[PDB]
């Protein structure tokens, strides 16, 4: 796993381009998350 | 030590989850290749995770990040797809989550779109689909996504596409 930029926390992926896009964020530390729910879920097919 | 709780299809907490995860569907530039075709989802459970241990872990971090950014941790919840959710679930996050060749280094990536965690649930790009049908579009099998609190403290601002 690789370090965050020097003075830095996490990096944000800002989205540039798609403009319906939300954002990305990534962490160089695995304890900066927690999973809080577990969701079970068919993706439904389109009538 | 961790356990799963059964959230009623009642309870306000399984309605806002269900709406974040309705909610923040898109379509996505690979036409479904990778996740799926779809506009909405059949949610059929959602359960909580609790695991002493990884919340403490997990707040630890946060309070140090917090001290070095004027005391705020930044925190967001955010959603994050893979085929070892059940291993996160009891082990945490780790390097073995880290994606190595993703954009922005070798770290572990969360989204804001559920639909964009989707499309990691069977492997990157969506591997080969689902393990009975072979099929990354598939309506019968059950898939799964983690809604996860995440620290972003003083974040790097990388523009991008
Ligand atoms: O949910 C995600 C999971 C993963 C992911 C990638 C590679 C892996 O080996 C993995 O276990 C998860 O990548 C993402 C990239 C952007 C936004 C969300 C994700
Ligand atoms: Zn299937």
């Amino acid at each position: 796993m690789a370090h965050s930029p020097p003075g830095h926390h996490s990096v944000t992926g800002r989205p540039s381009v798609n403009g319906l896009a939300l954002a990305e964020y990534v962490i160089y530390r695995g304890e900066q998350a927690y999973p809080e729910y577990l969701i079970t879920y068919q993706i439904m097919r389109p009538e | 030590g961790t356990i799963l709780i059964d959230l009623s299809p009642d309870d306000k907490e399984f309605q806002s989850v269900e709406e974040e995860m309705q909610s923040t569907v898109r379509e996505h530039r690979d036409g479904g290749h990778a996740g799926g075709i779809f506009n909405r989802y059949n949610i059929l459970k959602i359960q909580k995770v609790c695991n002493k241990k990884l919340w403490e872990r997990y707040t630890h971090r946060r309070k140090e990040v917090s001290e070095e950014n004027h005391n705020h941790a930044n925190e967001r919840m955010l959603f994050h797809g893979s085929p070892f959710v059940n291993a996160i679930i009891h082990k945490g996050f780790d390097e073995r989550h880290a994606y190595i060749g993703g954009m922005f280094g070798a770290g572990i990536y969360f989204a804001e779109n559920s639909s964009k965690s989707n499309q990691y649930v069977y492997g990157i790009g969506g591997g080969t689909g689902c393990p009975v049908h072979k099929d990354r579009s598939c309506y019968i099998c059950h898939r799964q996504l983690l809604f996860c609190r995440v620290t972003l403290g003083k974040s790097f601002l990388q523009f991008s596409a």
